[PDB]
């Protein structure tokens, strides 16, 4: 479809946790999403918040109508689960490395489904919680998913990182390893 | 300023299903064109298009949708109103910051260290945190254009609302080669270059 530029509203709901996902998107980058516990939009860019506004309410609803449409088709289908289908995982950083200088490592897990996943990352083997962020579950145009994690971190020549990527495609954990 | 939303339709009656949806508005040359998909899975089995004016089956599992929701006329009027209210509204209230959004590229040039596991001698042009996401990367050796020996990453999105390109040169260099890397892009008035010379 010819398009100068694509707005897409794209919603999730499942069996598992993140049983519910509600979100826009404006070409292909993740604009706003109701966070369902809290039960409020929240704004990816700081200026956007400050700008534009979306009633959290009709996501809410959205989400509701979801599944109920999910309930039906469970029925319709016999219970029809699909294929797991395991994710590609790369691992860059945000900026060219300097040691000693402030970056950001990026784990990008692409193409799988269904979007459920554990992802964490370490560093020379152990684990690591602080300085972390991650995306939604990210919507493909072939129905599948993506993500990214993030890691704050100043390069240094004597460490190794890895994201460690767990998903039902998987024969056992995949560790996508990086250094400098 | 408030972006407008959209109920779904509610269709008609380890272990884990999924129900996904989408409602896409693709905006171009001042037209709208609306498409709501329902997905079961991974599996869209109905969609409406405001190109086509109605619900279609995309798959046996959509024939019963098809079926009852083309002979609701209200939610049909709904459905092709959507272009002109809900597409229209959101794309017109983005303004300049949102459609004409701009953030300029970092721009590095440095040898890769990476020779023995890449086979070549590869001099890289690593362009980052940059929005949107065209751009054009041109290399040059002692001022003139080299065209041939480069290779480049796919454009990378960054999930932060930026992009990153790594574009490289196979250079055989001789003392004195000067190589650039001249980069261009809508965020800036100028081409940015920088310079890389063989030691
Ligand atoms: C982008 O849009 C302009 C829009 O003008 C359109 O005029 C049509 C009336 O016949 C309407 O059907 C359409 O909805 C209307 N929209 C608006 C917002 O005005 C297109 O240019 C127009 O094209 C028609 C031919 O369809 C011509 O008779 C009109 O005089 C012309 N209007 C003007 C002001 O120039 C434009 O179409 C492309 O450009 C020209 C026509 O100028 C032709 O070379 C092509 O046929 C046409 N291309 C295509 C692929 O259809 C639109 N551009 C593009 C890229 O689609
Ligand atoms: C993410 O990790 C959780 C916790 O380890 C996994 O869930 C457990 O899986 C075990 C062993 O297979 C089950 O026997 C437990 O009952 C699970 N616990 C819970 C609370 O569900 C989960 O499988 C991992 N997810 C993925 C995609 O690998
Ligand atoms: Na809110």
């Amino acid at each position: 479809i010819k398009a100068d530029h694509v707005s897409t509203y794209a919603a999730f709901v499942q069996t598992h946790r993140p049983t519910g996902e509600f979100m826009f998107e404006f070409d292909e980058d993740e604009m706003f999403y109701v966070d369902l516990d809290k039960k409020e939009t929240v704004w990816h860019l700081e200026e956007f918040g400050q700008a534009f506004s979306f009633e959290a309410q009709g996501g809410l609803a959205n989400i509701a109508i979801l599944n109920n449409n999910l309930n039906t088709l469970i029925q319709r289908s016999n219970h029809t689960q699909a294929t797991n289908d395991p994710p590609e995982v790369t691992v860059f950083p945000k900026e060219p490395v300097e040691l000693g200088q402030p970056n950001t490592l990026i784990c990008h897990i692409d193409k799988f489904f269904p979007p459920v996943l554990n992802v964490t990352w370490l560093c020379n083997g152990e684990l690591v919680t602080e300085g972390v962020a991650e995306s939604l579950f990210l919507p493909r145009t072939d129905y599948s998913f993506h993500k990214f994690h993030y890691l704050t971190f100043v390069p240094s020549a004597e460490d190794f990182y890895d994201c460690r990527v767990e998903h039902w495609g998987l024969d056992q954990p995949l560790l996508k390893h990086w250094e400098a | 300023q408030a972006y407008d939303g959209k109920d779904y339709i509610a269709l008609k009656g380890p272990e884990n299903y999924l129900f996904q949806g989408r409602q896409e508005c693709y905006a171009f040359n001042g037209t709208q064109r609306f498409l709501e998909r329902y997905i079961y899975n991974r599996e869209e089995f109905v969609r409406f298009d405001s190109d086509v004016g109605e619900f279609r089956a995309v798959t046996e599992l959509g024939r019963p949708d098809e079926e009852y929701w083309n002979s609701q006329k209200d939610i049909l009027e709904e459905e092709r109103a959507v272009p002109d209210r809900m597409c229209r509204h959101n794309y017109e209230l983005g303004g300049p910051m949102t459609l004409q959004r701009r953030v300029q590229p970092r721009v590095n040039v440095s040898p890769s260290k990476k020779g023995p596991l890449q086979h070549h001698n590869l001099l890289v042009c690593h362009v980052t945190d940059f929005y949107p996401g065209s751009i054009q990367v041109r290399w040059f050796l002692n001022g003139q254009e080299e065209t041939a020996g480069v290779v480049s990453t796919n454009l990378i999105r960054n999930g932060d609302w930026t992009f990153q390109i790594l574009v490289m040169l196979e250079m055989t260099p001789q003392q004195g080669d000067v190589y650039t890397c001249q980069v261009e892009h809508t965020s800036l008035d100028s081409p940015v270059t920088v310079e890389w010379k063989a030691q």
